[PDB]
């Protein structure tokens, strides 16, 4: 079938969707480590808005805590609890 | 204490379209369970009639009923200035109550229609706003809606608009603005809105005007 | 019954300008001449205050008194939730009457505020009719002006906030101009005064370009 | 509360995830337009595995076409259906 | 005619005093013009009158479905003691005769060993945890995975399969037991026991463990 | 009368002879055609082998056995699944004796049919004992094999190897080492 233009434009419109991030890239002072899983899943703000002057961000923030397997090499191994940013709103507003 | 009455006119789109059928309600509240029995006389410009229609009453959380009566009216006559009395006797009432309500008197003046897209300010969201203007008429009785030619597959729970209640204009006539909000890609894609007055010093009882998306 | 109590909030505007006055005002209706005594007692948060002013009586044409009594109010008090009580007492009433405001409860939304220039088809005429939206605001407490040039005007309509789908309020103010000044170019500002903007007040202008 | 050990582990596996993808990266030649919306949501293979010498990949796709408006900017616009690649399946493979 | 089938008891019940084993003979391919059944149950020759008979039942073939239940001692069946069950029917001109008693020779003691998932196993989500149970004699074991991942983890409990004992090339038997798990429960350090029940184990009972090595 | 299939091997390898065992006059009808290429051995104080060809035993053909009764076979119908094959090294514990248990995992293959076989340095190595195939949760079938073998031989860092042959994998076979280490 096709997706008609009504549901493609709202589901491509900014909002908080579910985004893989690579923990290094939040931890990167955390680099002597190893990770697992070494992605998370977090709502960030995606999508495009009704103008190229307009850019999706968020609004409203929060943290959420996650069990993550730390590992150091040769030195040791457990799960521990990390923080991660996370995103409740997003809104379009001008660059 | 003792139970209230309250008589409301028809609505302005049931007197100005002969399909439908326009009718005045009186509404008493505050009427107690040991004496729930109210009786209705219905008056035009003094005479009775006998085509009232009767509802059930209806319990309210405050422990009261709510007891209606439906009289329809003809169109003509209500538009005419007929005067419609709705008399209501209840046992905790002494002496029954009156309420009289009749068109407001006043050369009937036509509607001027107006539409305006939305501001450029707004498209930082997701839903758009769409406006219609309608001032100078009189009386303040209108009926305004909005239309869409968007199948319903762009619109399947309707259209979601909001009017404001008539006020009086600096020239003694009636103004308002209705506000019809759609999403920003229904606007983009060309979809046509239409913003449908009805007013009896309309020809027909009926104008519109339409709006749509516009290319430079 | 007997005389009849009401409470009144005080004016957005005064509430929002430091400059201004805001002020709680209590009517009491239907008072009559057998009995015209009217005392006022006057509560914040129920401590009792003494800074009201009591208005001359004023008489109907029901052969009836109006006795008013204004209560100034602190800006922060009254923007804060402080609820205002005016205890009235008068020979003919069994008890007195207590009446309490304050300000709506909620989370308060900033208004966005849009400028409409007039449509063609209204350009065949001699006024034209420039449109100031403002919605998505709570509480519905706001304020609007038209100014021009700096002078602010006067021939402008502002309907009352109307409840929107999403629980938020909207409103409406029509300014009515001349063609001529419309299309000769001069500007035209929307200002509006409500408690979630910056400073209070924000503005917007537009013209023929 | 903390997402537990198992969750984060599961959600953040080699999946397909609906993933906003810019028309251009999928058109990179088509240069003269803009695009309504700009990103269209597709299924796309992502996700971590369970060791350092796998890779999420697809092993099934196929097409789905959507209605985008595509804009001249000084002639005129229209809808078309334009097409794009999705992942089905994806699984864990040595690189 | 109608076929006799006996079976012995559950090598879980005969092993925990707790628990009851009993000997069952089920009986198949019942006639409606000849529906009745009898039971005569004997235990080294001696006649019981202890088992209970359980009605009969229509099966999808139109054919009904006689069952006899039997309770024994624990004592009894594990030093070997015979049972007979005995089946009497207009359908068939001798009356059917079956019998049961637990393996005789030497019982021998059950080894158990664990195994980690292969490497090459990893690109899957699920990976399997292996017990080998091998040298016992007789066949009659009870096998069983068990987790601290219980119920906390595996709420609906732990999916293994294991395969019947096959007589291996010393005379005793062996069988494998695999135990599927995601992984992440295998990588966070998640106990997993292999539980053998034997009667040449000490008190019948034995475990080995499994836990990511690092 | 027992209407045996051929042996996974025979049928997967094209120098074998895949043949149906009829073991109890005889008459073969192959989907309805009948043949005569059978055979019929010493008998034994009976067993009528009948000759197939690969491929259609592994098409799915139906081989009728009508001796003089009708019994017929055929090779199970459903998606054909390959086989997962993971060699398991001897346990820390086994390690305490003189002999050490080697362990070949085939896991996700359908149908059932299916051959395993051990092997060292290029010589068959024999002493090893197979299970027959388990349904497992999922619908396919697994399997274990057990090579057992002198500690020794282990420890000196000999290499085992596990050969697997089933319908569904590429060239019908795949092997996996395991050695000390
Ligand atoms: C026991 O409970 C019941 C019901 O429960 C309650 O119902 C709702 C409304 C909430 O209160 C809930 O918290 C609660 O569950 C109580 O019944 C209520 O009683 C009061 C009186 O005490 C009535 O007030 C009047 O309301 C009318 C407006 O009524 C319309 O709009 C309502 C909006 O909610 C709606 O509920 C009504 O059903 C009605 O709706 C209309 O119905 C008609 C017919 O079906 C239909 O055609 C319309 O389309 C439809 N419209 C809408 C929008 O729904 C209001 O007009 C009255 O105001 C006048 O009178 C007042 C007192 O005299 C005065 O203060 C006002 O300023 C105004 O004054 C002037 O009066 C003169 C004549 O008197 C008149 O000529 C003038 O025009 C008028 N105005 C001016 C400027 O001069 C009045 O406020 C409620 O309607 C009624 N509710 C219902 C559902 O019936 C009951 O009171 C409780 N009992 C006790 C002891 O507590
Ligand atoms: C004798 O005469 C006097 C006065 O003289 C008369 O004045 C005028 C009106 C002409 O008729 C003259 O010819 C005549 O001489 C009568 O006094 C009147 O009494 C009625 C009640 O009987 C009062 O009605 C109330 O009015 C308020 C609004 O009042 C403001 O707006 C009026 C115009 O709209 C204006 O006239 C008033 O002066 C007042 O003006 C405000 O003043 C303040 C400070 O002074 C200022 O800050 C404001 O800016 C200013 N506003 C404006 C617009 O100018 C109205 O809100 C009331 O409605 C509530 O009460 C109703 C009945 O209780 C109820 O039905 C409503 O729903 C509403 O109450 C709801 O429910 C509860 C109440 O139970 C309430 O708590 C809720 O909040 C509310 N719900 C919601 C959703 O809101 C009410 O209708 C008149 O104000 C009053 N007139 C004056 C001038 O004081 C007297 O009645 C006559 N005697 C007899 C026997 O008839
Ligand atoms: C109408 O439908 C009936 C129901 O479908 C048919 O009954 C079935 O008939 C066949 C033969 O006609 C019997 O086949 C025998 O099965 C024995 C094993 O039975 C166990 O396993 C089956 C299937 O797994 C299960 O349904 C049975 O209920 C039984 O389960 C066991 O029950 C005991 C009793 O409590 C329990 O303790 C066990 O835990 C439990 N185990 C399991 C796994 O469930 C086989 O052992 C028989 O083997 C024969 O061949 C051997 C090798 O030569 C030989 O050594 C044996 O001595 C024996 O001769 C045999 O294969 C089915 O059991 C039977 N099903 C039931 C439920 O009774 C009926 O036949 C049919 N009538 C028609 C078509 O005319
Ligand atoms: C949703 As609200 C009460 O903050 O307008
Ligand atoms: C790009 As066209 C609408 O001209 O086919």
């Amino acid at each position: 079938m096709v997706v008609k233009f009504m549901d493609v434009y709202q589901r491509s419109y900014c909002h908080p969707i579910e985004t893989l991030v690579d923990i290094f890239q939040e931890y990167p002072d955390e680099i002597e480590y190893i990770f697992k899983p070494s992605c998370v899943p977090l709502m960030r703000c995606g999508g495009c808005c009704n103008d190229e002057g307009l850019e999706c961000v968020p609004t409203e923030e929060s943290n959420i805590t996650m069990q993550i397997m730390r590992i150091k090499p040769h030195q040791g191994q457990h799960i521990g609890e990390m923080s991660f940013l996370q995103h409740n709103k997003c809104e379009c507003r001008p660059k | 204490g003792g139970p209230s009455v309250f008589l409301f006119p028809p609505k302005p789109k049931d007197t100005l379209m002969i399909s439908r059928t326009p009718e005045v309600t009186c509404v008493v509240v505050d009427v107690s369970h040991e004496d729930p029995e109210v009786k209705f006389n219905w008056y035009v410009d003094g005479v009775e009639v006998h085509n009232a229609k009767t509802k059930p009453r209806e319990e309210q959380y405050n422990s009261t009923y709510r007891v209606v009566s439906v009289l329809t009216v003809l169109h003509q006559d209500w538009l005419n200035g007929k005067e419609y009395k709705c008399k209501v006797s209840n046992k905790a009432l002494p002496a029954p109550i009156e309420k009289t309500i009749s068109k407001a008197k006043g050369q009937p003046r036509e509607p001027q229609v107006y539409v305006y897209p939305p501001s450029r300010d707004e498209l930082r969201f997701y839903q758009v706003s769409l406006t219609c203007l309608v001032k100078g008429f009189y009386p303040s009785d209108i009926a305004v809606e909005w239309e869409s030619n968007g199948q319903p597959d762009i619109f399947p729970n309707g259209l979601n608009y909001k009017t404001t209640p008539p006020v009086l204009d600096s020239d003694g006539s009636f103004a308002l603005v209705s506000k019809l909000t759609v999403p920003y890609p229904s606007w983009l894609m060309g979809t046509r809105f239409s913003c449908s007055v009805m007013h009896e010093a309309l020809h027909n009882h009926y104008t519109q005007k339409h709006l749509e998306y516009q290319w430079p």
